[PDB]
């Protein structure tokens, strides 16, 4: 299936983390396709920034076979 | 995954028009070579392990890369390069069995390149093991069904150098 | 396509393809000069297979073609009469492929909500596509039809 | 003897104490000896079975009086008349809102269900919608989210699970090591990471051919997170085999629940919510949805690997009820035991 | 105490009732036995294990 | 679950024998069962819904469970009543192609008694649903896969009762 | 068997049996009288099988039955044949079934820790199945045996 | 329990109207079938202890479930499974009278399930006793009564399975 | 990452040899300063908060970033940079006792420099705030230790500027 | 090392080092002049405990020297030998550093994989780990014996 490159930086808003928090701080990631909305919703809401996203697997304007 | 018949639907798609004869040759000829792919599967999927050991045994094995100096010298090294090679002969398997390389485009070819050239991996010896492994399948499933596995066995060795 | 379900099963299963599918991959490809002629005669056929199954739903369900209902005039009649070839066309890509794979990648995912914006009923678009099914197994070879209605009715279940 | 069930507690509680008193014959002999008996069958009238049709049937011990009317009663060994008669006076149980049946023994692996045919148990309960279940926190009291709710993200030292994270480097991640290094110290970390992954999404260790070695190399490489991880492990075919196939479906939602959050499900609400994901769109809609709930990823983060938050009270009590693992101000007064004072006195 | 109308039971599956009679005889008298052996026993444990 | 292909496989191997001709001979039989239960199973995937929507017409509807104050009278009561029916014909549909009723009771037999009985639901008024599922589908899906349906309903039923 | 595997993944996407499906099932239930042969002749003949490709194995591999091996002794080689006869047994379930998931749950889970426990080696093992495909091969007619030895190199691939 | 009969004037009861066109055929179908029926009864009830025999010397006897760790080892178990064969034999023969399933439902699989899990009795094993059953009383009473019994033993089967 | 002794196992490693004279006299220079080591990295675990107040009142109190407008003036911000000093303090403790930066090359300066670029961290205020940490540490453990004390947060300066 | 164990767990507790590790730091530099003299040892007796310790293993396993075995042959035995004196080194790097890690991630991670690829018994070579286990107790002292064990045992659990 197609996948999404992704690299995004979420920050802390609640607590003061005392252990290392910059791995799920900042991150490059491969999400799926379907999953890539809910996914940026969730990190999205959360409050990150993200700074970039393309698409690692597969092609724009597939009809079929994407899977 | 982009085979010759999604290549085919694809194809009839952009243009939204139906199947005509010219997209009906190739299709004709993907089910003519189809028995042929699946008996070469079927052969590889017989001796894969074996084809990787003997390929690894008479191609790198006792030199200077699995030698203390070289890249292969470690037995986690040693692992994964076992592991690569397993997975580029089960997914250019794959490829044979579908037709198209757009499988090893889309699982294998997808940062791959950059992945190597950053951990130091040597090009040239995996071009080496690659062309022992296409070498030990067409000496084992055929002639014409070995060369046709090296097809998409040199198409990904020159994707990955 | 049915080799690309067993490639990408073999795939996620992180293994070599199973001799059951394997097997089936042989027989579909033998099999395809019969798949590719029930191809030939749909898309020869294809213009009165859809000019009589669009005749037969506007007589058993009048109220498309009604004032007030979903296909009012001749032109929204032809676009419902485009979308009825555009499902024959997805029939025949699957038929071609040997799998629902195509009907899923391009008619299949997001229909319900697709004619729940349109307003269309999505058990006309069923009765229609039965009435395509109907027509077509009337018109072409039952050995045949057997293995298009399969597909068809598949497009029927996915509709209702 | 009667040819019907018991009918109330008080008579539950006044035959129990004859057959405690008196043994069976003193029990046989209440049983004859009655009025009720006499009535019914006389002196010579052989006892009959005074089911549905035979008279008026009252509406207490319906469902009790007709499973024992039915001859695979001397195989339920729970007594059904007194559970169902005390439960009646008390309010609701510890229990999942869909039955007894439905909550799995609280195991470290292994999706252990009570069988509705073997040795058969069942004790209902009429849960409503909103109906939250009173789970155990595994960590500290006060960090229960049922008042605590901000207290999703803290770590249970030493009073709960151990969790794991990827606070080590993974190794590749950068290449500051340009090639060779061959002491890197950290992988037998993020190796035990996924070790406790998968022990987590199957509770006991996998054998050789079942690992994702894609999905391990992949998090090794650091192209997909723990949480993703986590979805894949739960995604995979061996865990469709495993507790979702061999399973009634809610059973395999609660299994699931209980795997993927460490947390049994609340109640109808989240059980009905992942009851119709799974019937319009399937397993893996369901994987993917427990993942990608804000609960996940409040009390996990994206290199969090899920651990046991909360218990139930049975499964606690099999924990910490037994003869080793209890404490002795548990449910017992303790006296401060001391030496005595004319020993005290005779010490010089 | 209940009430149940005589309507119910005029269709519902009368049990039959077995009452020993000093008198009776021997095919009677074995079936009023074997009656109360399946009351006691849930089954005809006389038939199935003597 | 199992088949009765698995079934038979099982009960050859709990006895640590090979398959004798008893056990060809159900094979066989099972072979020669096979295709009216595709062709069946082909049929309900057809009309999955509308067996549902006209059996629930001719029993339920316009009723005192749809009525107010019966447990089909909300919309969310009415949709879980309708998923249920989904669940019941498509693992009764499963059961028609293994052949057997084993999926019955790992999948849907197993502790839906007891979930009936905390959720309050009139295990009457479904055993009626599914005698219409079963009337609706031997309507539409011939006499011998009528048969098969109607045997397997009737497990869901006994299971139920 | 393949049945099964196919409602257990339609189960798992909470829908019907796709028609692909549906069609490798009505293929596995037409063909499956060549399958029924094969295990007819391979129960028919089952000690032949277990005689000669262990007779192969001590010739190919006589540190197996060297001092020191692990099938050294006369009650270890009559344990070797006893696994071998499982193996075949196993072989002839899945000629039956149409599908490996039998093979793989009787006898290829845990075969790894079972063996590593056992002390035997696994290569051994799998050049034993390797052995009993080559005799079987030249038992059986050619389109038989090529479509009953991709069990046996299932077993293979799961092995060594 | 009830009887086709009984289904009949129900489901005429249930909606309100006559036996107007098919009751009446299920109706003489029924009575035209009822003397046949009562002839096989009066085979299998004067022959009883016979097919049981057969049953168990064809099925279950020589196997692992009569040797020391089988279900039927010791004397009281042998005697239980004999009288089991019994219950199946005679409610088979009351069900096959009553032309209804219904005796089976509430006198039999209402609690066989339950029953057999909480003892341990092999359910493939009491399948092949009951298979053993429906060709012996095949063989001894005829081809259509054969069947006729053996829709209701097959029902059983279903139900243990 | 790597220490002496494993960076000495790696030199042993590359070249395949045994454990030479001049890697035990490294190992044995190791074992001579790991003395000075530990009783540097106890008087910094105990004096860790302290070093992060004389630090940050010596550069960032009383100052723009401090100021409204700065990127102090949030206490949740505050807070963040005070853990941001503990970090480094004990990261150059952990590098310290190893004696080598591969723990600082593989953790902390993996991404810090772009994800202080990404939320507006003042990279030139936290250099002054490193050199005042380097100052103070310095102050408090002597030359003798200080010296690599220094070594090690100018080698954190030079690598996050 | 272990100062990279503590450095390790300290940074996965997110503290600073304990007192007690530092003391355990601090017991490693003091009895480090006999933990590198023991590597002295081996490294000047390397060569007879890998021979002995090899000829002991063929006498108690002569299936792997026997033909048809992995290890028969002249090539096959050197390299056998080759190995077990890599392992030897491996034990020194173990036994001068003070941790058992470095071994675990230099030779003993993918061994079961390594040695599944080349047909090698794994029992075998944990045998003849154990066999040099006992040529170094025997000539080492018996605390010093007792010092190396630990670490000859972390190789013999890790192989089986
Ligand atoms: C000599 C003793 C008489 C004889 C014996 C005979 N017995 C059978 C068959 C069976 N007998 C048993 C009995 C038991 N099995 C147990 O475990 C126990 C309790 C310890 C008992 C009492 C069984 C089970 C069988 C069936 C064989 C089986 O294991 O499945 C036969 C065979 C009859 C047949 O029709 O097969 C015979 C001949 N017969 C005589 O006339 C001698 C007096
Ligand atoms: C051969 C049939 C298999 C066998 C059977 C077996 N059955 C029992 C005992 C019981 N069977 C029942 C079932 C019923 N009682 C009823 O009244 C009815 C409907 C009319 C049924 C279906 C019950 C209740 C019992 C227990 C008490 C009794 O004997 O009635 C046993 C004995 C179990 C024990 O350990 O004592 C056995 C062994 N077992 C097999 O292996 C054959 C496949
Ligand atoms: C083998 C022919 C030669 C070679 C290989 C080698 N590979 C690795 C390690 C990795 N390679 C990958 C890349 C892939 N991911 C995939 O999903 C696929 C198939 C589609 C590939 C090919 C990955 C992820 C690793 C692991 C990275 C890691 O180190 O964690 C190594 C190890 C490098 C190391 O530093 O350990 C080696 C040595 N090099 C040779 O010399 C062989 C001739
Ligand atoms: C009348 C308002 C509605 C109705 C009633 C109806 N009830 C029955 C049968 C039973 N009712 C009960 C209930 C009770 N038993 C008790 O002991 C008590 C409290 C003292 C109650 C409330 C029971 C147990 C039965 C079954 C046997 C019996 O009558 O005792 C029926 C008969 C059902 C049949 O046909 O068998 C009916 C019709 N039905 C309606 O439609 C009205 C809304
Ligand atoms: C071995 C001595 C005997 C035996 C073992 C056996 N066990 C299983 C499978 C399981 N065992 C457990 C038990 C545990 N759960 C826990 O939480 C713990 C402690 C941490 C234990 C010990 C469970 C849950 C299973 C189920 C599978 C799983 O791993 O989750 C089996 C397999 C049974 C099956 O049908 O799969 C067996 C055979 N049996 C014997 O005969 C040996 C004497
Ligand atoms: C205080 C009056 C007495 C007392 C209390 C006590 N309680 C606990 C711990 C728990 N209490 C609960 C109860 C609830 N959870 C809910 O969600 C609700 C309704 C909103 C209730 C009422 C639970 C679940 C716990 C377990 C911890 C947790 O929060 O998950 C304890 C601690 C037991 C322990 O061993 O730590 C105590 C001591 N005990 C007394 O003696 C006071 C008289
Ligand atoms: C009228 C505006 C539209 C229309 C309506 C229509 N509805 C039905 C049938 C049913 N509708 C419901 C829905 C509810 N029942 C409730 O109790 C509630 C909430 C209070 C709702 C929303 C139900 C249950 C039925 C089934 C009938 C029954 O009560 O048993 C029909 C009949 C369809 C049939 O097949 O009989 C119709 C026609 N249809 C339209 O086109 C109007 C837009
Ligand atoms: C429909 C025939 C009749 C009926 C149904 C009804 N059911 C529910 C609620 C639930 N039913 C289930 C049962 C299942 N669990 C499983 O795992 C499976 C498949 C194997 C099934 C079928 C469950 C779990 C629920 C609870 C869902 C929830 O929590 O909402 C209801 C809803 C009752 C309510 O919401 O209070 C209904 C109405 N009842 C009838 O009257 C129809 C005749
Ligand atoms: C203090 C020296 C200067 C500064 C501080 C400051 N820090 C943050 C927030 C973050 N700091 C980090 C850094 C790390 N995380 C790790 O895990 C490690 C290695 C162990 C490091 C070095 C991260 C990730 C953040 C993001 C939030 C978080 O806590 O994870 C901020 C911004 C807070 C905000 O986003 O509102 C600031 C301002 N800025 C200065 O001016 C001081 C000189
Ligand atoms: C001797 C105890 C057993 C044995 C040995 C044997 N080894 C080989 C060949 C190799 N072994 C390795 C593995 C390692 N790589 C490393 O870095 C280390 C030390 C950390 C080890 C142990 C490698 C890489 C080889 C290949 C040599 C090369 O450099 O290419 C063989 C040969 C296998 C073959 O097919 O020729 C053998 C036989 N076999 C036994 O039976 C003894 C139990």
């Amino acid at each position: 299936m197609r996948m999404f490159r992704i690299t995004a930086c979420v920050p802390s808003q609640t607590r003061i983390r005392t252990q290392r928090e910059l791995q799920n701080t900042y991150f490059t990631k491969l999400v799926p396709y379907d999953n890539w909305f809910r996914e940026q919703q969730r990190i999205m809401k959360m409050g990150g920034k993200i700074v970039k996203v393309e698409l690692a697997t597969g092609r724009p304007g597939t009809n079929a076979g994407l899977a | 995954m982009q085979d010759a018949i999604t290549a085919v639907i694809n194809s009839a798609d952009v243009q939204g028009k139906y199947l005509d004869g010219a997209a009906m040759d190739k299709l004709k000829s993907y089910f003519a070579s189809g028995e042929l792919r699946v008996r070469a599967a079927s052969v590889i999927s017989a001796n894969a392990a074996t084809i990787v050991k003997e390929a690894v045994a008479k191609s790198l094995l006792y030199s200077d890369v699995t030698r203390p100096g070289g890249n292969m010298y470690t037995t986690r090294r040693y692992a994964a390069c076992i592991r690569d090679l397993d997975y580029y002969l089960r997914y250019a398997t794959y490829a044979m069995l579908a037709g198209d390389a757009s499988i090893l485009d889309e699982r294998v070819l997808n940062g791959l390149k950059e992945t190597y050239n950053s951990l130091g991996v040597p090009i040239s010896s995996t071009v080496q093991a690659i062309q022992a492994i296409k070498e030990v399948t067409a000496s084992l499933v055929g002639a014409d069904a070995g060369k046709e596995m090296g097809v998409y066995l040199d198409y990904i060795c020159s994707g990955l150098s | 396509s049915i080799v690309t379900k067993s490639i990408v099963n073999a795939d996620a299963e992180a293994r070599y393809l199973s001799p059951g599918e394997l097997d089936r991959i042989k027989a579909f490809v033998t099999g395809g000069a019969a798949r590719l002629r029930i191809a030939e005669t749909l898309t020869g056929s294809r213009e009165t297979i859809v000019k009589q199954a669009g005749d037969r739903l506007f007589q058993k369900r009048p109220d498309i073609v009604s004032p007030g209902g979903n296909a009012y005039g001749e032109e929204m009649t032809a676009t419902c009469l485009r979308d009825m070839d555009y499902y024959l066309r997805l029939v025949t890509y699957g038929v071609v492929s040997g799998d629902v794979t195509p009907i899923e990648e391009i008619g299949l995912v997001g229909v319900r909500e697709m004619y729940r914006s349109l307003g269309t009923p999505i058990e006309a678009v069923a009765q229609s596509v039965r009435e395509m099914k109907e027509v077509a197994s009337g018109l072409m070879s039952s050995d045949d039809a057997a293995e298009a209605s399969a597909y068809f009715d598949f497009v029927i279940g996915k509709m209702s | 003897i009667l040819g019907r069930g018991p009918s109330s507690r008080e008579e539950v509680q006044k035959y129990f104490s004859i057959v405690s008193s008196g043994g069976l014959p003193a029990l046989v002999d209440a049983l004859v000896d009655s009025q009720e008996y006499a009535d019914y069958f006389g002196e010579e009238t052989v006892p009959y079975l005074r089911g549905l049709g035979v008279e008026a049937q009252e509406c207490r011990n319906w469902g009790m009086q007709q499973d024992l009317f039915s001859y695979s009663a001397p195989f339920r060994k729970v007594p059904q008349f007194i559970t169902t008669f005390a439960q009646y006076d008390r309010p609701l149980p510890d229990q999942h809102v869909y039955g007894s049946g439905n909550d799995p023994l609280e195991i470290q692996f292994g999706a252990i269900f009570p069988k509705e045919t073997r040795n058969p148990s069942k004790r209902p309960a009429p849960f409503n919608k909103d109906t939250k279940r009173i789970l155990i926190h595994r960590g500290p009291a006060v960090n229960n989210q049922v008042g605590n709710p901000s207290a999703v993200g803290e770590f249970p030292g030493s009073l709960g699970a151990k969790v794991f994270r990827l606070n080590g480097g993974l190794p590749g991640a950068k290449v500051g090591k340009n090639t060779g290094t061959s002491v890197k110290f950290g992988e037998s970390s993020t190796q035990a990471l996924i070790r406790a992954a998968y022990r987590q999404v199957f509770g006991r260790d996998l054998y050789e051919g079942q690992r994702l070695s894609v999905a391990e190399i992949q998090l090794e490489n650091g192209d997909i997170s723990v949480r993703e991880f986590i979805k894949r492990l739960a995604k995979s075919e061996l865990f469709l085999k495993l507790y979702w196939a061999p399973h009634y479906v809610c059973k395999a939602i609660e299994y699931m629940h209980r795997r993927l959050l460490g947390r049994p499900t609340y109640g109808r609400q989240e059980m009905n919510q992942y009851f119709d994901i799974a019937s319009k769109q399937g397993f893996y809609a369901v994987v993917e949805a427990m993942i990608d709930s804000k609960e996940y990823s409040d009390a996990f983060g994206e290199d969090t690997v899920p651990y046991e938050r909360y218990l139930t009270p049975g499964g606690l009590q099999m924990r910490s009820a037994r003869v080793g693992s209890l404490r002795e101000d548990i449910g017992q007064r303790v006296d401060k035991e001391v030496t005595p004072r004319f020993v005290e006195l005779g010490q010089v | 105490g209940l009430e149940l109308p005589q309507s119910y039971f005029n269709a519902a599956a009368k049990r039959q009732k077995y009452a020993m009679k000093p008198g009776l005889s021997a095919l009677e008298k074995n079936a009023v036995i074997k009656a109360a052996y399946r009351q006691i026993f849930e089954r005809d444990i006389t038939k199935a294990y003597s």
